[PDB]
RNA sequence: AGCAGAGUGGCGCAGCGGAAGCGUGCUGGGCCCAUAACCCAGAGGUCGAUGGAUCGAAACCAUCCUCUGCUACCA
RNA sequence: AACGAGACUCUGGCAUGCUAACUAGUUACGCGACCCCCGAGCGGUCGGCGUCCCCCAACUUCUUAGAGGGACAAGUGGCGUUCAGCCACCCGAGAUUGAGCAAUAACAGGUCUGUGAUGCCCUUAGAUGUCGGGGCUGCACGCGCGCUACACUGACUGGCUCAGCGUGUGCCUACCCUACGCCGGCAGGCGCGGGUAACCCGUUGAACCCCAUUCGUGAUGGGGAUCGGGGAUUGCAAUUAUUCCCCAUGAACGAGGAAUUCCCAGUAAGUGCGGGUCAUAAGCUUGCGUUGAUUAAGUCCCUGCCCUUUGUACACACCGCCCG
RNA sequence: ACACCAUGG
């Protein structure tokens, strides 16, 4: 019930999901071992090497 | 003027709240059994199944009881849920609350003639008063109303702690008159068929005979409902301690009318 | 600062004392605020001290320009009422002679009945407004029967 | 709405409360002592140019829309 | 005549002293190319009447009146 | 092979290169004149301010408007079956300015009240072809396009300093835009010139904005409905108040339920100014500039559209058809 | 990895 945060470099842009296209699938990176992958859905305007922040780094969305 | 011994409600308790504005993603609402402190409500926690108009479950100016979930008890963030309710719970709350509420308006009038220019005081007034009130009767199951109640009959704690003046007045002067009578409802639930023409003397000897170990002043509210039954509402306490005045009172009666000629009712 | 009485009663209303000095009288009917400004100006007093701040002395100073105003040289393009219908005199109505004034010239039109006295009889829009979409104080009526 | 009462000249304690403030600011502008004190805000002005005539405060920015002050240049 | 229950918006009702709402109806509007369904605004109240307690009631107490069910059914 | 798309025509953005200008200018000095020392100096000279007056001075940067020039996915790097093309970047005034024009087939769309375009029907001297008066404005109520507001990112009072598109004496018809002087608080009045217009209104002293003063969270000095009294202009005539000015009266309204409209860069919005109608005269509309954002670079969810495959008992075509 | 969507001078 306690998570630090994580901190994750975007490498790639998928594609526009969502229903309205509006959320974003992408490939992160982690910064501390880049070994680690995810994909993720983001909600603004990623364009690609730029560092998110996750707050729960276990999760792994899979569609809109 | 706070309700409780805890300002910040804990997880888990039921809360009347009015709600007060419909939200995006939740509903703002007040908090009634705790000082105002805001609420949150999640729009995805008023009902369990789909919903034709908002509208229809929460309007603004409705007092509900609602669940909290969580709270950051620092910042000040109540997470509150409706979902979580069983109309039992809104009993136990709400006869709490109407009762909490006129212990609210009773602890009013001190500071009327003694010192309010500070809804602080009332805190002052509140920790002497409630948080020692029910840090006792709360392990039965008991609150400070039920010690004003004990109070106003024989007063006797109120006397037994620091004693204020007029306080005691506007304490008793306004219980037990909303104390009041808790009506009394045993009757006489006896049938007789009367065989004796001297029986008018044996129903009065037997009226006579109707409250036992006791006096020939003290008032009985006879009734006369059936010509061949005779009730009576007995001694007058509380409906609490009379009961021998009915387990034992008719016997002598339907004895008495029994003795003279031909056999009758038990 | 000035801790005596701020209250007055000028002539049958309570003019505050707080607000300043024009904007104080303005309470009076028939005394607007482009009226007090000259009334006050033609009376000398300064205009940076509120109502509270006048002794007994001023206030009559002031009321004696506000009902005679042709004579302290306050033109008669200023004077509310002109070239009066009944007697041809020019005034400022102030208090209830405007109540008066209003309901005599009402009671004037009404009486040869003029179309503007039956208008104001049937309680209608007296200058030359359309009526059909406004106003508008009635209930709603249902094609129902 | 309610009613936020405010006084158009000093009372004796308000104005020994004016003559003892000036230190505990460190931004004084007609706002904040109007509304600290029950002051119209008309008479803010007035008292805190009545002030500044005095050395006690100093001025920091004046415009036309806001105008501010501050402690002492001091400390 | 008696017992029990009830008397609150046009109508059915909720309302364990800090005090007027719900379902439906009426009037109007929204949605649709239209109409029903569905959505929202407005009006409508001697809380049966009379007194009393209470700091305060529609609510508690007392009297009376009016409806409903069931026996009593009574020169 | 033909049409539509595109090409095309107008417009906006760049030329210190060309053509050439008292109906546009600038710089210079020929000037001169005014004024201040404002600085060297003293006050002139050295200079500073000039929509002050000149030049038969020099030129075309600003102004005007003609001919040509320029931009092509042309260069460089990636992705492309190495095609058609896409993406980023360099140089640049600019790597997507905004409009006009528009197909085949249709609709029982609108218009006989634009027409001396028009078939048929009607009325035709007691007219359905003219003058005087009234109406289109009538108000219990339902809706639509809008204007002004609910204030402090404000209202009032002074002060300061900036535009662009335009129109202008009327052929019957009978009227135009206004300078400058004087009179009146104001609307307005009298007098005497310019303009058929880059020539005069006019350097179009526009509002918001900008700077400084009063008010103080109060339906208040926010807001300006409704109503009383008076004064002018237009016209043959102003009452049911044409418009306009002054004193006075001082309503609802404290950011608006269910729903729903428009919008991607000099755009939304705020802000004023010309054209149309116009004897008088915009809360309209058609254009013009002025201060100038937030959010996107997407999708097929909703409402619709285009192409292919598929199903149909529909063809007046799902607003169809049809069973008890 | 399926709430509700009837009718037509
Ligand atoms: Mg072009
Ligand atoms: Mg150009
Ligand atoms: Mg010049
Ligand atoms: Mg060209
Ligand atoms: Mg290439
Ligand atoms: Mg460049
Ligand atoms: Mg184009
Ligand atoms: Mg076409
Ligand atoms: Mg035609
Ligand atoms: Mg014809
Ligand atoms: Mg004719
Ligand atoms: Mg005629
Ligand atoms: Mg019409
Ligand atoms: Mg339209
Ligand atoms: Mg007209
Ligand atoms: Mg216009
Ligand atoms: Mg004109
Ligand atoms: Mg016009
Ligand atoms: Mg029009
Ligand atoms: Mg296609
Ligand atoms: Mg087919
Ligand atoms: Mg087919
Ligand atoms: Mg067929
Ligand atoms: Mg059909
Ligand atoms: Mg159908
Ligand atoms: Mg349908
Ligand atoms: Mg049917
Ligand atoms: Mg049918």
């Amino acid at each position: 019930r306690v998570q630090p945060i994580k901190l994750a470099r975007v490498t790639k842009v998928l594609g526009r999901t969502g229903s309205q296209g509006q959320c974003t699938q992408v490939r992160v990176e982690f910064m501390d071992d880049t070994s680690r992958s995810i994909i993720r859905n983001v909600k603004g305007p990623v364009r690609e090497g730029d560092v998110l922040t996750l707050l729960e780094s276990e999760r792994e969305a899979r569609r809109l | 003027c706070r309700f409780y011994q805890h300002k910040f409600p804990e997880v888990e308790d039921v809360v009347m709240v009015n709600v007060r504005s419909i939200a995006e993603m939740g509903a703002y609402v007040s908090l009634l059994e705790y000082n105002n402190i805001e609420g949150m409500i999640l729009l995805s926690e008023l009902s369990r199944r789909r919903i034709r108009s908002i509208n229809k479950l929460i309007r603004i100016g409705r007092n509900e009881c609602v669940v909290v979930i969580r709270v950051d008890k620092e910042k000040g963030y109540i997470d509150l849920s409706k979902r979580r309710v069983s109309p039992e719970e809104a009993i136990k709350c709400e006869d709490k609350f109407t009762k909490s509420k006129t212990v609210y308006s009773i602890l009013r009038h001190v500071a009327e003639v003694l010192e309010y220019t500070k809804d602080e005081q009332l805190e002052s007034l509140f920790q002497r008063t409630a948080w020692v009130f029910d840090d006792k009767y709360k392990r039965p199951g008991y609150g400070a109303y039920d010690a004003f109640k004990h109070a106003v009959s024989d007063p006797s704690i109120l006397d037994s702690l620091d004693l204020n003046e007029d306080e005691r007045e506007v304490l008793i002067n306004n219980i037990n008159r909303r104390l009041t009578p808790q009506a009394v409802k045993i009757r006489a639930d006896i049938e007789v068929a009367c065989y004796g023409y001297e029986g008018i003397d044996a129903v009065k000897e037997a009226l006579r005979a109707g409250l036992n170990c006791s006096t020939e002043t003290m008032p009985i509210k006879i009734n006369l409902i059936a010509p061949p039954r005779y009730v009576m509402t007995t001694t007058t306490l509380e409906r609490t301690e009379g009961l021998s005045v009915l387990n034992q009172a008719m016997a002598v009666i339907k004895e008495k009318i029994e003795e003279k000629r031909g056999v009758f009712n038990v | 600062p000035e801790k005596f009485q701020h209250i007055l009663r000028v002539l049958n209303t309570n003019i505050d004392g707080r607000r300043k000095i024009a904007f104080a009288i303005t309470a009076i009917k028939g005394v607007g605020r482009r009226y007090a400004h000259v009334v006050l100006r033609k009376a000398d007093i300064d205009l940076t001290k509120r109502a509270g701040e006048l002794t007994e002395d001023e206030v009559e100073r002031v009321i004696t320009i506000m009902q005679n105003p042709r004579q302290y040289k306050i033109p008669d393009w200023f004077l509310n009422r002109q070239k009066d219908v009944k007697d041809g005199k020019y005034s400022q109505v102030l208090a209830n002679g405007l109540d008066n004034k209003l309901r005599e010239d009402l009671e004037r039109l009404k009486k040869i009945r003029a179309h503007r006295g039956l208008r104001h009889f049937w309680g209608l829009r007296v200058r030359g407004q359309h009526t059909k979409t406004t106003g508008r104080r009635g209930r709603t009526v249902g094609v129902s029967k | 709405r309610d009613k936020l009462n405010n006084l158009v000249l000093f009372d004796k304690a308000t104005y020994d409360k004016l003559c003892k403030e000036v230190p505990n600011y460190k931004l004084i502008t007609p706002a904040v002592v109007s509304e600290r004190l029950k002051i119209r805000g008309s008479l803010a002005r007035a008292a805190l140019q009545e002030l500044l005539s005095k050395g006690l405060i100093k001025l920091v920015s004046k415009h036309r829309a806001q105008v501010i002050y501050t402690r002492n240049t001091k400390g």
